[PDB]
């Protein structure tokens, strides 16, 4: 009987009272038969009758649907599209969907008003939902979010960090080590709803610097909420502190952040002790630009002697006086330095006082 | 005084929150009274007030219960005791008036007369 | 509550019979009262509840009509009977 | 025969090896909750402690478990600084896995010994040493203290406080650290004290881990003293809308499940309103799924009157937009929680408006049965059930609806 | 054996004396599982720490599978941070679900051993290392050791029993790398117990007489004198030299253990008489 289908949809579309349950329910049927495999050659004839009508008159059933019937209009959509989902056989009806769903969208803009996307809200959804398409350049679509960033449409932004999603899971490329960086600071200031899908596909298969790009963002961006990400990612993905570029990692630990705390518990007790040799001696080096913030590299020397790692078994807080088990040796300059540095910040003075 | 101010600040919800459902009244009443008893617990300052008000509120919700009760729905001489709760809640409301009006120390006219 | 109700059964015949039959005035008393809410919990309690509405509008209307000597008071007692047993 | 059993174990306990030293230790519960007698119970610890005084460092597990298991019977103990001196005794012991097991034991008894100032400093002292066995321990008896006595958690709190932030001890026992936060329960000074630290906290270690642990920990100091609540469900969803980590935002629904379930009139009407619009803007299935849920138990209580309580109209509301849209949203799990909150509000609240709302549910209700009828999977049959008891409220809360409802199931039999 | 057991330990209401007795059994034969360090570390902390964090990020854990970790680690030292996030995730898992990586883990422990590894790798090997060893020991301990063995045979349970010290036969670069000594020296301390039990038990099957049980003595004091005296050995510096500070200290920590489990070693190791160099270091760390 699917030749009645497209007088019954404008019977439904109009008024049906009872016939929409019949309809939703002859849906179904083919619903269930096609889950299990049972030739349900039903819903395309559905489908294609829908089209029809709605190519007939959109403005009217248009109108009807969103401003009168919202329930029915909304179970019949449901139950199309996840007819559609479920039939992943050549997705022949996959197209006609799109069409159908582009042409409601578009008469809906100007029809419905009042009923501020009742049900064109579903549809919208299932519009972008279903236009989950596979870049194909990988390369260009970067350009094109950094674009869009300085455009800022919210929209536009969605639907290239979705496509460029789609692309990362696709296979690796070479990623560029230019543009990268704009894109994450970009993404971050704006609100980015996918931005750690992004991150994660940009960082897992990766033809660049991963520390370097994360360490640069993370020193220069002033990110407050997604600061958390930006260190657990600075952490797994540098399993060491200090790997790839001492000179910025040891910027970032030491300055003239919110977080640095963190990362110098990470450092004190997840580096190597050769680094952490090599880190006390260049950061007490000489060095008249001031280039280590005092207060944090004097408390990270004074935890590095008492890392519990080194009195992990010795009789505890029982000492003699005289006796003097351990220290930390250290040559002239060195020492210099460091008794300079100490009075240099002790000078601070800015509210603590004399006493 | 973040402690007096919530105080304060449930009450003034108990006292608007008035037009509705007697079964949602009762359900308010109970979360509230739960509330300002664990609030007399915690502080010590204010164990007078919050125990005052909490007894206050525990009777107006067992007038309510008793009002509500099925006893209402059945002809008068269909009455057969062992369903009118009523019968004990008079003398449990009376009681707490009772506890109230003397037991606690500072008592003003107003309050007695809300009591009385 | 069925139980109760079973009880109401009863107790409702013996009010019936004691202010119908014996001093009527004595009883005097007015079903003044809320009657009939939708409140039971199954069909069996409201078709007893309708039932025993049925026996109090009867009641209440044949009070003073006819003397003791319960000329047309019988047929009332077993109607109501009648109808007691009706509900299985 | 009750004295007679215990000389029976004595004589077990009097035997040179640890294998019957052992079977006799752990033998006790069953004597305990065969005879409960006071007396017994009495002199039956004095033998426990003084095996575990002199012990083979592991009939002091046995009797730590043994102290672990037994605790109801623990307050019938007539002679108390007896047995604690022998307890404490081997505190001093020199031996750093001894210690450990006698600050274990020491946490299982603050039911009996709950303001003792000897047993307090011991802990704090050890809370700050060098062995690891021993002060994952010490964190424990710590937090068992705290519950049950306030002049040490005043002094835990500060100390606490200092100890985190000094970048000393590992990330691992930081961790284990921060829970113990969750007793400060006892004053408002110390549970105002104990947010303070937690706004700096948060901010100080912005990890993933500490943050997990972090907040659900305030959550529960939030529960526990009922005077900040709502300025706990603001900052959960200050983070619910912006922290990116999707464990972030799962623990938010989790805790904010728990506030929700708890406390539910206290919820104002601007904390459901942004929870919704966060619930709309997030494009992720499961945490859409997650906000509804939280939206589905807050709207049976009371919370929902407030919510549309007048000093913009219903349908103005924002919260019906997200109910409508979801009734019909693809995922079974989000459309069955999505009906949940248009039956409850139409059964609870009767605006002039909302009757439309009427006919949108009778007729999702419909869609969602015949999604669920055929699917035979676990969460289908679970998603099944909650929209059938959802038909059952809606049809007993208002029977005109009743015999709408009725035709239809039985046109789905 | 160790699971049951804990798992009755668990539950003890219902088991009235079964508990009780294979605990003395457990006790009483195999020694080399009533060791406290294991069982203690079974108590951890009441602070739900571990459960809350896994409650919340088991989550789907992108189907990590053995065969994963093992392409990974295969080239682990092309990239490290793979493996830093699959044994980050495996942390969490519960006591019995890690039991399919064991071979993973304990197999290829070697190059563990190669320079530039950050050391996080190493103490997560070494906490699941744990986390197994409250589970399944027997097992755990000859897959350890026949995966540390230099760069071959395959030692046996029964083999190591009767010869402990062959735990000590070792890749020298394991003297130097602090979180697998520390597996070791759990190895070597598990293992002598064993051999106690494993002697006592053939000395009775085999009597189908004192001389015989004072020879058993003898030689188990001689065997404990030993180890201590190649532990000692280990914590000598050696010419290279002329990392060693935290390996001196957990030797000095098992050391404390077997003196206060015994006193007569004390006076053994001491009139056979150790290197004198070693006394500044001793005399405190012990």
């Amino acid at each position: 009987a699917r030749v009645v289908q497209g007088s019954p949809e404008v019977p439904g579309i109009t008024v049906r009272v009872l016939q929409a349950l019949a309809t939703l329910l002859s849906s179904p049927h083919g619903g269930a038969l096609v889950m299990s495999m049972h030739r349900s050659h039903f819903l395309a004839c559905p489908l294609l009758r829908q089209l029809c009508q709605y190519q007939r008159c959109v403005p009217q059933d248009t109108g009807f649907s969103s401003l009168f019937l919202k329930v029915l209009l909304q179970m019949l959509q449901w139950l199309d599209s996840p007819g559609v989902e479920g039939g992943p056989l050549r997705a022949q009806l996959r197209m006609l969907a799109s069409q159908a769903s582009a042409g409601r969208r578009l008469s809906d803009v100007r029809g419905g008003l009042l009923r501020l996307a009742e049900a064109l809200a579903f549809r919208q959804d299932l519009e972008v939902v279903s236009s989950t398409v596979r870049a194909v350049i990988a390369t260009l679509r970067s350009g094109e979010q950094c674009s869009v960033e300085p455009d800022l449409i919210s929209k536009v932004l969605q639907g290239l960090i979705e496509v460029r999603s789609p692309h990362l899971e696709e296979l690796l490329t070479a990623f560029f080590s230019a543009t990268a960086d704009a894109a994450s600071p970009f993404p971050a200031c704006k609100p980015v709803v996918v931005v750690s899908s992004l991150l994660l596909q940009e960082e897992e298969p990766l033809a660049g610097g991963k520390p370097g790009a994360d360490g640069g963002s993370l020193e220069a961006v002033r990110l407050g909420p997604s600061s958390g990400l930006l260190v657990d990612w600075l952490e797994m993905l540098d399993p060491e502190v200090v790997s790839s570029c001492p000179d910025l990692q040891l910027r970032l630990l030491f300055s003239r952040p919110s977080f640095r705390p963190y990362l110098l518990t990470l450092f004190t007790h997840q580096s190597s002790w050769p680094t952490l040799h090599q880190c006390i001696r260049v950061l007490l080096g000489k060095s008249r630009e001031q280039r280590f913030d005092p207060s944090a590299s004097l408390d990270f020397l004074w935890a590095c002697i008492h890392v519990p790692r080194i009195w992990q078994g010795r009789d505890q807080r029982t000492p003699q006086k005289r006796r003097e088990e351990l220290v930390l040796r250290v040559q002239g300059p060195e020492l210099i330095s460091l008794v300079e540095l100490i009075l240099a910040e002790a000078e601070t003075r800015s509210q603590d006082g004399d006493t | 005084d973040p402690s007096q101010q919530f105080l304060q600040q449930s009450l003034e919800r108990v006292y608007s929150l008035q037009h509705l459902d007697p079964q949602g009244a009762q359900e308010l009443l109970e979360f509230t009274i739960r509330d300002l008893q664990r609030l007399g617990e915690l502080q010590s300052e204010l164990a007078g007030v919050a125990d005052f008000s909490a007894t206050y509120l525990r009777c107006q919700l067992l007038l309510i219960k008793a009002l509500q009760e099925k006893l209402w729905n059945v002809a008068a001489p269909l009455y057969l005791k062992q369903s009118d709760l009523a019968s004990a809640a008079a003398k449990q409301i009376m009681e707490e008036t009772y506890k109230m009006e003397f037991m606690y120390s500072g008592v003003e006219n107003k309050q007695v007369v809300i009591i009385h | 509550r069925n139980v109760e109700l079973q009880q109401q059964s009863c107790l409702l015949i013996s009010h019936a019979i004691e202010a119908l039959i014996l001093d009527p005035e004595s009883a005097s008393f007015q079903e003044y009262g809320s009657t009939g809410t939708a409140h039971a919990d199954s069909e069996y309690e409201r078709r007893m509840m309708s039932v025993y509405n049925h026996v109090l509008e009867e009641v209440e209307s044949l009070n003073r009509k006819y003397t003791p000597v319960s000329y047309m008071h019988t047929a009332c007692l077993c109607n109501a009977i009648i109808a007691l047993l009706k509900v299985p | 025969d009750a004295n007679s059993a215990l000389m029976e174990l004595d004589k077990g306990l009097r035997s040179g090896k640890l294998g019957e030293q052992c079977e006799a230790v752990v033998r006790f519960p069953r004597l305990f909750q065969k005879y409960p007698f006071p007396i017994l119970i009495n002199s039956a610890f004095l033998k426990l402690a003084d095996v575990f005084r002199v012990g083979n460092n592991f009939l002091r597990l046995c009797v730590l478990k043994v102290t672990q298991q037994s605790e109801k019977h623990l307050e019938k103990i007539l002679n108390v600084d007896e047995f604690v001196k022998r307890i404490f005794s081997v505190i001093h012991s020199n031996d750093p896995v001894a210690r450990a097991i006698t600050l274990r034991m020491l946490g299982s008894l603050a039911s009996i010994i709950p303001e003792r100032k000897n047993a307090h400093h011991s802990i704090r002292q050890s809370l700050d040493s060098h062995d690891n066995v021993e002060v994952e321990a010490a964190v424990f008896a710590a937090a068992n203290f705290s519950a049950q006595s306030k002049d040490f958690a005043v002094g835990i709190c500060n100390k606490i406080s200092e100890m985190i932030q000094g970048l000393a001890t590992p990330v691992d026992l930081k961790l284990k650290l921060i829970p113990i936060l969750q007793h400060m329960h006892h004053d408002a000074i110390l549970a105002s004290s104990a947010r303070q630290l937690l706004q700096q906290l948060v901010t100080s270690y912005p990890s993933t881990k500490m943050v997990i642990v972090s907040l659900h920990t305030f959550t529960l100091l939030a529960a526990s003293s009922l005077v900040d609540t709502p300025k706990q469900i603001q900052l959960l969803l200050q983070y619910l809308k912006n922290d990116p980590r999707k464990a972030v935002k799962r623990l938010a629904i989790q805790d904010l499940k728990l506030l929700a379930n708890k406390t539910p009139h206290t919820w104002s009407r601007e904390n459901i309103q942004a929870l919704c619009e966060c619930a709309l803007q997030t494009p992720y299935d499961s945490l859409k799924l997650g906000m509804l849920s939280v939206l589905s138990t807050l709207s049976g209580t009371i919370a929902i009157k407030h919510y549309f309580s007048i000093v913009s109209s219903p349908r103005s509301s924002d919260l019906v937009k997200l109910a409508q849209e979801c009734c019909y949203h693809n995922n079974r799990g989000i459309a069955a929680h999505g009906v949940r909150v248009l039956t409850n509000i139409t059964v609870s609240c009767q605006e002039k408006d909302l009757l439309a709302l009427e006919q949108d549910a009778v007729f999702g209700l419909e869609s969602l049965l015949v999604l669920c009828s055929q699917d035979d999977s676990p969460g289908a049959q679970a998603t099944l059930k909650i929209a059938l008891n959802c038909m059952v409220k809606l049809a007993k809360g208002r029977p005109h609806l009743s015999q709408s409802v009725v035709e239809t199931l039985l046109t789905q039999l | 054996i160790k699971f049951l057991i804990r798992q009755a330990q668990g539950l003890q209401q219902e088991l009235g004396g079964l508990h009780s007795a294979l605990l003395r059994l457990l006790a009483t034969n195999y020694p080399h599982l009533c060791i406290v360090d294991d069982w203690i570390c079974e108590e951890e902390i009441t602070g739900t720490d571990a459960l809350l964090r896994r409650m919340l990020l088991t989550n789907n854990a992108k189907n990590h599978s053995p065969k994963q970790l093992q392409e990974a680690f295969s080239a682990v030292p092309v990239n490290n941070t793979q493996v830093m996030q699959i044994i980050e995730h495996l942390t969490l898992l519960s006591a019995s679900e890690l039991i399919p990586y064991a071979e993973v883990l304990t197999s290829n422990m070697s190059q563990l051993l190669n320079s530039g590894v950050p050391r996080r790798i190493l103490q997560t090997v070494n906490k699941l290392w744990m986390v197994l060893n409250t589970v399944m020991p027997r097992r755990l301990w000859v897959m350890t050791v026949n995966a540390l063995q230099p760069s071959q045979q395959k030692y046996t349970q029964n083999d190591l029993m009767i010869d402990p010290l062959i735990v000590l036969r070792c890749d020298q670069r394991v003297h130097r790398c602090p979180p697998l000594m520390d597996i070791t020296l759990h190895m070597l301390n598990g293992y002598l117990l064993a051999s106690k039990a494993y002697l006592s038990a053939h000395l009775k099957e085999t009597e189908q007489e004192v001389t015989r049980e004072e020879l058993k003595n003898a030689l188990l004091a001689a065997q404990d004198s030993a180890a201590v005296q190649i532990l000692l050995e280990i914590c000598l510096p050696t010419e290279e030299e002329k990392n060693l500070r935290e390996v001196q200290c957990l030797i000095c920590c098992l050391l404390h253990q077997m003196y206060i489990a015994d006193p007569n070693i004390a006076k053994l190791v001491h009139f056979q008489g150790y290197p004198c160099e070693l006394l500044p270091l001793t005399v405190a760390g012990i």
